[PDB]
């Protein structure tokens, strides 16, 4: 059986312009385990970010966590990107500041 | 009946490594923290977030590691198997663990899958591994090859997990006494046409449990669309959704109800 993956972006603490913060890319519910996630500024991959380690719940689908350290602006607009075999294209969702 | 603490391992392991996973890998849980993580690119069980702290007797970790090579090398070899009489690829996960009944002694869990669907169970008071299905055969019958196999998975969930578990309870009791309530935030945003969109939003929660809801003069008007998520360092973050009339925001409010709070929190835009 295969599981699309659910994909969800948000904050650790209440965003503020100006402001250092921590950026969260939350993907969940997928099967097979194999996967690619980066995170975008503007368009452009961001380097060296961090994974959490893969886990599972109950009903056995997979989850887990991309992040890294960032400042808001008015500006710059910040994303993720993810692969996988039930995807017909790379999958880009954009970060919504009131999550 | 009280809150009982249950103590679970989650264990994996693939055939398809073309996007740079490890073979077998594997995290170790006290309720909804984690304590554990090993994966076999490295050999060792390491302590995770405040676990780093705690005082434990001196070979706690090196047990946890060998306990855990030992479960490694069953996965791995009932992938080959399968990997030589059928086609295709392979996904084999694991769930043990236990929690402590009235006199200290263990109350067990030991369920398998694969490919993402439950295929045997294991029985540690008669050490026998069940199921119905062709690959039930192909696997359990590699596992009994070896007698000593069902006595360690036997002595694992019924004389260890206890022991962890009385153990963490002891030496950890302020990591597990944790009960910190969320900060909150409410917005509105454009939605649809002619509507508005609340968004009630709790950031650094811990334990997960949490409830939502929305309030309209005062009254309950729904819990909303919500979910939730990790947040980077052990705590939660947790969103919920309303859709309303645009232009009729301010009637309406958000309150939540947690453990680490005296009693319910309402919140405003
Ligand atoms: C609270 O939560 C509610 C429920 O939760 C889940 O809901 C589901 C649906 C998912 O959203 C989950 O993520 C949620 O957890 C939530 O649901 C409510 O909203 C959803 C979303 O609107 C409702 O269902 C949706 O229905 C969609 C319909 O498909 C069309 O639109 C999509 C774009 O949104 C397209 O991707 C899709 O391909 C399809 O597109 C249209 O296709 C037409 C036919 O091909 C085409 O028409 C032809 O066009 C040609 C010209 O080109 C001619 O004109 C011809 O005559 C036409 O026939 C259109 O052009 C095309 N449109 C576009 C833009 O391309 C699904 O695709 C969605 O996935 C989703 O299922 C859902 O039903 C509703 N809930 C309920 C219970 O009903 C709710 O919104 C949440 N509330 C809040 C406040 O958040
Ligand atoms: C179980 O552990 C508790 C806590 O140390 C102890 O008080 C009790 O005597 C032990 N055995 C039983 C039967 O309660």
């Amino acid at each position: 059986i295969q599981k699309t993956p659910q994909i969800q972006v948000y904050s650790r603490h209440p965003p503020e312009n100006g402001k250092p913060n921590f950026l969260n890319c939350y993907v969940s519910q997928f099967h097979p385990p194999q996967i690619e996630i980066e995170l975008l500024k503007n368009g452009k991959k961001i380097p060296n970010i961090e994974m959490s380690d893969l886990s599972f719940s109950k009903d056995w689908s997979f989850y887990i966590l991309a992040h890294t350290e960032f400042t808001p602006t008015e500006t710059d607009v910040y994303a993720c990107r993810v692969k996988h075999v039930t995807l017909k294209e790379p999958k880009t969702v954009t970060w919504d500041r009131d999550m | 009946a009280e809150p009982r603490l249950p103590l679970m391992y989650h264990l994996a392991a693939v055939s398809d490594l073309s996007t740079g996973l490890p073979s077998f890998w594997a995290t170790g849980w006290l309720g909804a923290q984690q304590y554990l993580t090993y994966n076999n690119l490295r050999q060792e069980a390491d302590p995770c977030g405040a676990w780093i702290w705690e005082n434990q007797v001196s070979w706690y970790w090196e047990k946890e590691t060998t306990d855990l090579k030992s479960k490694e090398q069953l996965f791995l070899e009932a992938i080959r198997t399968l990997e030589n009489q059928i086609n295709g690829t392979f996904t084999l996960q694991g769930l043990l663990g236990c929690e402590l009944a009235p006199d200290n002694s263990s109350l067990p869990t030991a369920v398998f899958a694969l490919n993402g669907e439950e295929f045997m169970r294991f029985n540690p008071r008669t050490g026998n591994w069940s199921g119905e299905w062709p690959e039930t055969d192909i696997v359990g019958n590699l596992w009994m090859k070896q007698p000593e196999a069902a006595r360690k998975e036997s002595e694992f969930l019924l004389t260890s997990c206890p022991e962890r578990l009385l153990g963490h309870l002891e030496r950890g009791r302020q990591n597990l006494e944790w009960k910190e309530p969320p900060s909150m935030r409410l917005k509105a945003r454009p939605g649809n046409s002619g509507s508005s969109v609340l968004t009630c939003a709790a950031f650094s929660f811990y334990p997960p449990e949490l409830k939502f809801r929305f309030l309209r003069n005062g009254l309950a008007s729904g819990s909303g669309n919500c979910s939730t998520g990790p947040n980077g360092d052990g705590s939660f973050h947790a969103w919920s959704l309303l859709e309303v009339k645009r232009g009729d925001e301010h009637h309406y409010q958000c309150q939540v109800e947690h453990e680490g709070l005296a009693q319910p929190l309402t919140v405003d835009l």
